[PDB]
């Protein structure tokens, strides 16, 4: 029961620190988002001297 | 008469004074004549981009402008560049030009073939898919091909999809008794100086037997000009034409690098001042690519078999070459940069590598239901793995831990060796028959080597091979 | 013309009143109608064929960059701040010629054929084309030939290639030049000429590593070609092809020979600049798409000669710099593209003490064991993929705890295999003694050893057979064939100094 | 007769000038409005001749600001480019960009003037020694030894105390260093420069008596300077620095931030100069710019540069061009990480992300590279580790692993240590870690002979001896 309960304890745990991870990668992600817009950006910056 | 005056000169962008009526038309073939750095009159050919207008036109180099001064005479020809084709080209490594790369003979130049030809009609073409066999285990065993079709090869880096494609090229082409048609376009001297040397070595150049010789050379390679590199595709096409409409043999068409065969049109797009698209792309370069893909068809003359490759830009897929690609390939190939990872040489793209020919009305129920099996467990195992690397094979079940067993055995054992790789790899290669490895993988999947290894099953030819390399190691193991 | 017909209002609109109903020619001088920063636009000068240089009034050489209609868009190599609006550059004519002998060899040369080192004017009569054009695959014979990187690891996992093209893909300070170093120590017996091209680099550290190649006279095997980044990008993009015409003096001199590219991303920022600096439009980083081809003229300059070229080996070593190593880099992606197989590093390992730090699975010899001697080529012929693996059962391993014997075994093998990677640095091996130490992990007698003892291990063993088996040496050397006399001198002395340091 | 050209376009500090038809000015020529305030004539427009533009007009770099400049202006050009107070006359002035004073002090003797837009040192007349510089702090000694004589920077994100290293170094080094000390406040919160200018009060860095044997040299661009005020503040303080290293040839402990900041000038200034902004907001001209600084900053062999600089590391973007371009061009760039100030570390330098040219065996001593090695990759498996340790936690790591873990940790702990200025935001008189007491806290933490001392307790602990005490008040308290 000891090793169960440990084990459930740990993978609580675990879930916790999964989301977190979750929140801090997905704010990464939409950071990127913004990212590969800003890239977007810039090719159509470079149209505006083009056509 | 209609002489041009080289007007401005921006890369190999070039404006240009034809004169007013005298302005010729699209694809115009023309020639700046001129002093040299030889001082002799070295005739610069070029296609005609577009009307600039006013009797000046915007217009592609294929040769290299480094002494072009302005206003200089330019023999516009008019009409697309008439490639010297059929068996001419075949044995001749001819430029994009059409000029002998070979240093061979000149080809009977009364062959020739105008190069932005158009595409076919859905009725002219050939309507029956087959599978062109490989030699290669896992690819004849993931996908069949549409023989006539389209061969289609996304490219990582370096990728051994040459390599790939070589082997392919040595067994399909010893198979196809087509002149085979290796394009090399942009692409290392090298790279393909050891494809000529191992298609003369493969009898195909057949440096003895020219014209004997079941194969020509396009030569496109990236040390000529991106307008040398825009427009070599078509010239592939049209010698293609003229072996598969005209000569009307099932064709055997090696072309790459078509992502670079992009990226020069790509890059010159904006030195055509035609607008910034994606990410290095040009704009109508889908209607480019279609343009090659149409072009690239089974004619019911010849089939029209038909080895692309590009290279999957830094495998982003969505990137907007194998994006346009994706409808355009018959039977296509991405690698995995995993199984390369994984060391796979072949490293197919286990999970995504499709074909028109799979399906159980065309592979068979057999091969179908067996790689339903294979891929399901496949990907069962790579969903399970994120699982595994957080929490241990300890974490495994019982038959998931037997498809994680059966996962990287059947990857191991699906990795080929290639005759051709035999210095970058070292090993004996095996011309791997397919039904061979459908029993191998019916075994595998029936766990029949579960007894084996993966390192048994490691780029190994035959499950009785697999089995007598399980027999090696475990001797091995004895001592 | 926008920019022209407004200074063209002083003269050459007053120019363009006075000779209207005439047609007429000013096509030498182009009177430096606009011009910034090195980039001009001379109204004129419209029969300089392209590529010219352009013989600046005050005294500048424009790189012929774009002909425009009435002046024409020119790159200033040099530092233009003499000269004054409407200077009349008449065209140089010389269109990227090279003073080019071996006479720069020994000589830190400055980017103008000029020695930066201050060892005066290299009197190299001969004047290569600086923009070069390529080896031909006709041209060229394959890369029969082994190079000798020295870096075992190296030469172990990617052949190093007399003729051959690989790019070194790095870190901010992957010390990759260090590298590139030992590698013209290694070139320094090789009978190679040798060059030290440096873009941008730290002059410091450029000067540094100078001092340590005239040190090590490989810098007699070398001329070091040099820009830093103060100078103009017409010189730190263009160099790269100053360097090529060199090496094809030396390899239309048929030598094997070699050169160092210290980082052309360096380069293709200036070119980027470059770019913008035409007011051009520019693409992925500010990058025109021809830098790639620019790229493709740098790259394939460079082969394994034909016979009928004279075989000459033209070797290349690129190390192209990577923002944290991003492959994605359009920079990255063209390299990728460009060098056939490529040397990418992880300077994490050099931060775990990998000094070298080959990025194993992510170095990449296109080539393979043709440019590896048959010794070698035999002797660790399968053991890159080996190591690989190895790897790859290693990573599968952490996930898992109970190793079975054939897991644990293959880590052992592996472990072995890893600290066996571990040369020190600048510590080469002779091919003999790379390959020796190939033979003992090859023939698994260190897979017993631990490590810590495995080290000093192979350094006893390497100087026993140095001692006891230079027979062996000149049978891996002069046979290039690690005979089974060789291999059994190799199992025999590495018995002895078994017994020698299991006695240590 | 000097060109009194029009002030011919405005807009931004690129003030364009009808120079006259003959007589244009030349490329980074200085020029001067006639000027006019409200209050009278502030004829203060000096400026920066970027490019002839043409048609006798041609755009210019003002250094100054732009309010009332008339269209038609009189600009009389200088011709030549901007000569500043150099030497020793700066050594106790705080000098304004423009060369005036900017602490008020008197006017500087205008004896030593020298042109900014000047010749780098060359590979021939640079010196060559691979020298260390001792520093006093705990990664700085050890892990990126400072290079005598060389442009060692930091790059570091906003909020970082890149002022606070930098005071704290500068406060170290600038007892230590009996060279001449010249600091650039560059876009700099002069709320700050002003603590700057008290510190070297303080320190008699300004001996306010004796002003001429201050013995270091302020020269100040404040945030709110102007871009093109910005862009060339850095050239006159090389410049005077130049007099330091050539005319005095005096050893050059050279501090200046922010090079990001400056880039960031030159990117808007050539936002107003019309040319095409290549990086994601960088000038095309950023590349050669940044070499044309690191270039002045040549260690000459007549006065070594010892040139500290920063680069405000933006956005945390290594892979910015602007902190990618100055990867190349710093000799030893201390990497900041904000992440070990969430740990609280102060100083917080990545000591894994910063690399040393001097970090050799050869070079550092056997034994200090060989435990720097070992340190190191200590850290190097501890952050491997760290992703293991994230969702699952220690408990399904090995005891080797914790072996490693809270060794690397207590390596990270000790590497903590106070700085010596440091306690005006925090309260700790900080101890100017000398190396070798830190190479023996090495030894012990990585040969786990501290793997009894706590690692808080060895947390802002100096040396051994001092986390040997702290541990002993640690473990007194109970």
């Amino acid at each position: 029961a000891s090793e169960l309960a440990a084990r459930m304890t740990a993978m609580s745990n675990a879930t916790d620190n999964a989301n977190e991870l979750k929140k801090t990668l997905s704010i990464n992600y939409n950071r990127a988002r913004q990212a590969k817009i800003t890239g977007e950006i810039l090719e159509i910056v470079a149209g505006a001297n083009a056509c | 008469k209609n002489l041009g005056r080289i007007a401005q000169i921006i890369g190999p962008v070039l404006d240009v004074a034809f004169p007013p009526g005298k302005m010729p038309n699209i694809y115009n073939a023309l020639i700046v004549k001129g002093r040299d750095t030889a001082g002799q009159p070295m005739n610069v050919t070029c296609e005609v981009q577009q009307l600039l207008g006013n009797n000046r036109v915007r217009a592609v180099a294929m040769s290299a402008t480094d002494g072009l001064t302005r206003g200089m005479e330019v023999i516009d020809t008019g009409a697309p560049l008439s490639v010297p084709v059929g068996g001419a080209t075949l044995g001749r490594i001819f430029n994009v030009l059409g000029e002998p790369v070979d240093n061979l003979g000149p080809v009977d130049t009364r062959t020739t073939s105008p190069i932005h030809r158009s595409a076919p009609a859905f009725t002219q073409l050939d309507t029956k898919l087959s599978i062109f066999e490989t030699g290669i285990k896992v690819v004849d065993l993931l996908a069949p091909y549409r023989r006539g079709g389209k061969i289609g090869l996304f490219g990582g880096a370096g990728v051994g999809k040459t390599v790939l494609i070589m082997e392919l090229i040595n067994n399909i082409a010893k198979a196809h008794g087509g002149v085979s048609v290796f394009g090399g376009v942009g692409e290392r001297t090298r790279e393909g100086n050891d494809l000529y040397m191992e298609m003369k070595e493969s009898g195909v150049i057949n440096e003895q037997n020219i014209a004997e010789s079941k194969v020509a050379l396009v030569y496109g390679q990236m040390n000529e000009p991106p307008g040398a590199r825009m427009r070599v595709g078509l010239t592939a096409l049209t010698m293609a034409e003229y072996f598969r409409d005209v000569n009307e043999q099932d064709v055997l068409l090696f072309i790459d690098n078509i992502f670079r065969f992009v990226q020069a049109g790509s890059e010159v797009s904006a030195l055509l001042g035609r607008m910034p698209s994606a990410v290095g792309y040009q704009p109508t370069l889908s209607t480019e690519m279609g343009s090659l893909q149409e072009r690239i068809t089974s004619t019911k003359e010849g089939s029209i078999t038909s080895i692309q490759a590009v290279y999957v830009p830094a495998d982003d897929l969505t990137d907007p070459a194998p994006a346009t690609t994706f409808a355009h390939l018959d039977a296509t190939t991405v690698l995995s940069r995993g199984l390369a990872a994984k060391g796979i040489y072949p490293a197919v793209d286990p999970l995504d590598s499709t074909s028109t020919m799979l399906q159980p009305r065309i592979v068979g129920e057999e091969h179908y239901e067996i790689a339903q099996r294979v891929k399901e467990t496949l990907q069962r195992y790579k969903e399970l793995q994120d699982i595994i690397a957080i929490l241990g094979l300890d974490e495994l079940s019982e038959e998931d831990r037997l498809t994680v067993a059966r996962a990287r055995k059947i990857e191991r054992f699906l990795s080929q060796p290639f005759f051709v790789a035999e210095v970058f790899t070292g090993s004996p290669g095996k011309y791997v028959g397919l039904a061979e490895t459908i029993r191998g993988f019916q075994l595998i999947l029936s766990g029949e080597l579960d007894s084996l290894p993966e390192q048994a099953f490691y780029l190994v030819g035959n499950i009785d091979e697999a089995t007598a390399k399980a027999m090696n190691l475990e001797m091995e193991s004895k001592l | 013309m926008a920019t022209i017909r407004a200074d063209e209002i002083s003269k050459i609109i007053r120019e363009r009143i006075e000779g209207y109903n005439r047609e007429v020619k000013v096509v030498n001088t182009g009177t430096v109608l606009q011009v910034g920063d090195g980039i001009a636009r001379i109204h004129g000068l419209d029969e300089v064929m392209a590529g010219e240089l352009v013989e600046f009034e005050e005294g500048t050489i424009g790189i012929a960059l774009n002909l425009e209609s009435n002046n024409v868009g020119v790159v200033l190599m040099g530092d233009g701040l003499m000269i004054q609006e409407g200077s009349s550059v008449k065209a140089t004519g010389r269109i990227a010629q090279i003073p080019v002998s071996e006479a720069y060899l020994g000589r830190v040369i400055n980017a103008l054929a000029k020695p930066i080192d201050g060892r005066g004017e290299i009197t190299a009569s001969e004047s290569r084309l600086i923009e070069s054009p390529a080896p031909g695959i006709m041209s060229r014979r394959s890369v029969y030939e082994p190079l000798q990187t020295g870096l075992i690891a190296i030469d172990a996992m990617i052949p190093v290639g007399r003729g051959q093209r690989e790019l070194i893909i790095g870190d901010r300070q992957t010390g990759k030049t260090a590298v590139a170093t030992d590698t013209i120590l290694n070139q320094q017996g090789q009978n190679v000429i040798c060059v030290y091209v440096a873009i941008g680099q730290k002059a410091s550290s450029v000067a540094q590593v100078v001092t340590n190649f005239q040190e090590r006279g490989a810098m007699e095997y070398t001329i070091v070609v040099a820009e830093t980044a103060d100078s103009p990008a017409t010189l730190q993009y263009l160099a790269p092809y100053t360097g090529a015409a060199l090496a094809e003096y030396f390899m239309y001199r048929e030598r094997h020979t070699l050169i160092i590219y210290d980082d052309l991303s360096k380069q293709a920022q200036a070119y980027r600049q470059m770019s913008l600096l035409l007011r051009r439009p520019p693409g992925r980083e500010a990058y025109p798409g021809d830098v790639f081809y620019l790229h493709s003229r740098l790259l394939e300059r460079a082969a394994k000669l034909s016979s009928l070229l004279g075989e000459g080996s033209m070797t290349a070593l690129p190390i192209v710099e990577t923002q944290a190593g991003d492959v994605s880099a359009y920079i990255p992606t063209n390299v990728i593209s460009i060098t056939d197989g490529q040397i990418f590093l992880s300077a994490d390992l050099f931060n775990a003490g990998i000094r070298p730090a080959i990025n194993v699975g992510i170095s990449v010899s296109r080539v393979g064991s043709a440019a590896q001697i048959k010794a070698m080529k035999k002797v660790a012929g399968k053991l890159k993929l080996e190591l690989a693996q190895f790897a790859e059962l290693e990573a599968f391993a952490q996930f898992a705890s109970d190793l079975d014997k054939a897991t644990q075994n293959q880590l052992a093998r592996g472990q072995r295999l890893r600290e066996l990677l571990k040369q020190p640095q600048s510590a080469p091996l002779t091919v003999e003694e790379q390959v020796m130490t190939i033979y003992t992990g090859t023939n698994g007698y260190l897979d017993s050893l631990e490590l810590d003892q495995v080290r000093k291990y192979l350094v006893e063993l390497r100087t026993y057979v140095k001692t006891n088996k230079p027979e062996f040496q000149e049978i891996i050397s002069s046979t290039k064939t690690f005979t089974e006399e060789a291999e059994a001198l190799l199992k025999e002395a590495i018995q002895e100094q078994m017994e020698r340091f299991l006695l240590q």
